[PDB]
């Protein structure tokens, strides 16, 4: 079975290309950590308007102010 | 006596068959595809990156007005 990747590739050698394309495109998404900097980007894009909530004693965080450490730390991608 | 045949000067040109100006094979082909493409890729992460970048600058101008 040595010989049957050397006595097709040199026989038929257009659909061999095709699954060597078939494979190294399944097994990498699962592979390598910019994976996951997708999701953290996809989901960080605002569409629709961000809405404040009502205070009633707490207050667990996020004063009024926006320009307050406050939230999230999306900020890495802009010194990324 | 005004007869044709000549006393020297002849070649002749070659009956044979060849002109093998090759051509970088064996292996070097495939080499410049693979490293070229990727190159392609390497310009990638770099524009469409920072054009998400603009991206969000680009609709955060429509959220912070709009009360």
């Amino acid at each position: 079975v040595a010989a049957f990747l050397k006595n097709v590739w040199a026989k038929e050698p257009v659909l061999v290309a095709s699954f060597a394309i078939a494979g190294l495109a399944v097994i990498l998404p699962t592979l390598s950590p910019y994976t996951k900097y997708s999701l953290m980007i996809n989901r960080a894009t605002p569409y629709n308007y961000p809405v404040p909530l009502r205070d009633d004693g707490n207050m667990p965080d996020v004063p009024s102010h926006p320009q307050d450490p406050q939230g999230p730390s999306l900020e890495w991608l802009k010194r990324l | 006596k005004q007869d044709m045949p000549p006393v020297g000067g002849y070649g002749p040109i070659d009956y044979k068959r060849n002109l093998p100006r090759r051509g970088l094979s064996g292996y070097s082909m495939f080499a410049v595809g693979i490293g070229a493409l990727l190159f392609g890729y390497w310009s990638m992460m770099k524009w469409n990156r920072e054009r998400r970048r603009l991206q969000i600058e680009d609709f955060e101008a429509r959220i912070a007005l709009m009360p």
